[PDB]
RNA sequence: UUUAGAAGGAUUGCCGUCAGGAAAUUAGGUGCGCUUAGCAGUGUACCGCCGGAGGCGG
């Protein structure tokens, strides 16, 4: 075929990152799609022609590690430290960083666009979401893939969209301010990670992990989202993520 | 203006039947001579070895049919009803469907598998303080329904009259002789207990549902869609539906149902034969409703 | 090609002693359940016969 859509169901990740410096809990949408980019060229390097234009993220249980107190509140835990390179590398007792983990299970529904588009195409990815991660985290076990057609097929969950009129029609002088208001009147929100925004400009440095590319300094951006039900989605474009790129600007838009 | 069935409407049977009581007798003396019939413990029953009949007794109460309606949330609906069988007791005094009930009686249908094997049967219909001239029983076909006899027509007279107005009720009372012989298995009617075969008792004795000899004196359809190729009578069901040969043999067009909506709901003359099979519907009764 | 890539939290333990819940009460008046109906796959699987398991007569 051409288009298509294939669903990744119930996929279990244990130990993915939760820390992005004002935020603790989902991990960052650029790993979630950048997931999809790695196995659309693990894929394109054993031939089978393939591209992956947009993610949805259906959430059906999650744990952070840690415990919660009498209180009410969150207490979060780290794995011990052991052998990190830089000075005091000889010594037996290392130091302490700042660090969450979080496990999930979740769903994934890839718009995928080829020459051919059929279940030989789902035995390929079968085959490499073995040797892959998601989030720093490693895959235990999943349940099948396969082709959808419709919106009654996607199994019961809660999806994530983006709601940036929210934020931008709040009440506050800065938008730190709006982003705290936003949050106290509506309690089904959460405050997510949606890219990258430039600090400087683009040149070749020292000290690269590629020394044959194009290298910018960055600072995360933050924005708003909200979950929605399986059932009472209208489209199957209301949800899923893209790449989107300004100049000075890394982004990750629903729309 | 009506536009469609009331949200209650329900009628009453306007044959009435008695449950069946078994004896056993002789039969040069049957006249003058009546023993019990019981049961012997799965469960049995089977003759003496001293008499050869079994006599089988039950009732029937006729009830006219316009005052038979039990409920109807549209007074239209009623008048509309009232109209349309006060037309046919224009035409056809409810003849046609007595004098089927009639022969349905004569050829001993109410006998159910206790017919097979018997030498001479005789079926006697007494009604008020006068008996009718008994039934030979075997010289009836279960095919064909005769027209012609005289105690037929002078008892289905009276049995029309009644579903008609003229007289407000009928009591007949038949009585029957089956000849199968000395120590032979009688085969009465049998109870879901829900092992074994429970059979029934009425009072001590055995005897026979009145459901069952009630269906069998409503199997007078003659007038389905394919009746050439299958020939037999039917019972009169709604979605005609004879347990024998399990498959509807009114599925559609032709079903109570739509034709009932096709005469009051919405003015069509019918032809005679649907009108014979709607008024039997309607002696036999049901919870012909809607789910507004 | 994922704020990428890495990680042993661990050993030990005496919560205890005492005690009055208690006095009072008005749940009450009404009422249509109700049309229809066939319980069984045959109502059981019996005497023998060959023949070292598999067969055949009535």
């Amino acid at each position: 075929m051409m288009k298509g859509y294939i669903l990744l169901e119930k996929v279990n990740i244990e130990n993915a990152n939760a820390f992005n410096n004002i935020i603790v809990g989902i991990p960052a949408i650029t790993s979630f799609l950048g997931f999809a980019r790695a196995l659309e060229r693990k894929l394109n390097a054993k031939e089978i022609a393939i591209r992956i234009n947009g993610v949805g993220l259906e959430f059906h249980e999650y744990e952070l590690k840690g415990y919660k107190n009498k209180r009410g509140q969150y207490v979060t835990s780290c794995p011990l430290p052991g052998s990190i390179p830089g000075q005091n590398e000889k010594k037996l007792d290392a130091h302490i960083m700042n660090q969450a983990y979080i496990d999930l299970n979740m769903s994934f529904l890839l718009e995928v666009e080829g020459p051919h588009v059929d279940m030989s195409t789902c035995k390929s990815i079968k085959s490499t979401m073995e040797t892959l991660r998601i989030a720093g985290g490693i895959i235990r076990n999943y349940k099948k893939i396969r082709l959808i057609d419709t919106l009654a097929d996607i199994p019961y969950g809660y999806f994530l969209t983006l709601r940036q009129d929210n934020l931008n029609d709040a009440a506050g002088d800065d938008m730190l301010d709006k982003m705290i208001h936003a949050l106290q009147q509506e309690d089904t929100l959460v405050p997510i990670a949606v890219g990258f925004k430039a600090l400087s400009e683009v040149g070749h440095v020292e000290g690269q992990r590629d020394p044959e590319k194009d290298h910018c300094f960055v600072e995360s951006i933050f924005s708003l989202g909200g979950f929605e039900c399986s059932k009472i989605l209208e489209d199957i474009n209301s949800c899923l993520w893209r790449y989107k790129t300004e100049e000075g600007l890394y982004l990750c838009t629903i729309i | 203006t009506l536009k469609s069935r009331p949200e209650n409407l329900s009628f009453a049977r306007c044959l009435n039947t008695t449950e069946a009581k078994f004896w056993q007798t002789d039969f040069l003396k049957r006249h003058t001579f009546k023993l019990p019939l019981l049961i012997t413990d799965s469960q049995s029953c089977t003759l003496s070895t001293e008499c050869d009949t079994l006599r089988i007794d039950f009732g029937i109460k006729v009830l006219p049919v316009k005052e038979s309606m039990y409920s109807c949330s549209d007074y239209n609906y009623r008048t509309a009803i009232y109209q349309k069988i006060d037309e046919y007791i224009a035409e056809d005094g409810f003849l046609t469907l007595a004098k089927r009930y009639v022969n349905n009686i004569a050829n001993a249908r109410f006998l159910w598998r206790n017919r097979k094997g018997a030498e001479i049967i005789e079926t006697i219909v007494t009604i008020e303080d006068k008996e009718y001239p008994s039934f030979n029983s075997k010289s009836f076909n279960l095919d064909t329904f005769v027209e012609d006899n005289a105690t037929i027509n002078e008892i289905a007279q009276q049995i029309a009259d009644t579903f008609a107005g003229k007289r407000e009720y009928l009591n007949i009372y038949v009585t029957c002789f089956v000849k199968i012989g000395c120590a032979m298995e009688v085969y009465p009617s049998q109870e879901m207990t829900f092992k074994g075969k429970k059979l029934f008792k009425f009072e001590g004795s055995a005897g026979m549902h009145s459901q069952k000899i009630n269906n069998a004196l409503r199997t007078i359809d003659t007038w389905y869609p394919d009746y050439t190729t299958y020939e037999f009578p039917i019972p009169v069901e709604n979605y005609g539906a004879a347990r024998s040969i399990g498959i509807p043999f009114r599925p559609d067009t032709k079903s109570f149902y739509k034709l009932i909506d096709r005469m009051i709901l919405k003015n069509e003359d019918l032809p005679i034969e649907d009108k014979h099979y709607v008024m039997a519907i309607l002696i036999r009764g049901g919870m012909f409703s809607k789910k507004q």
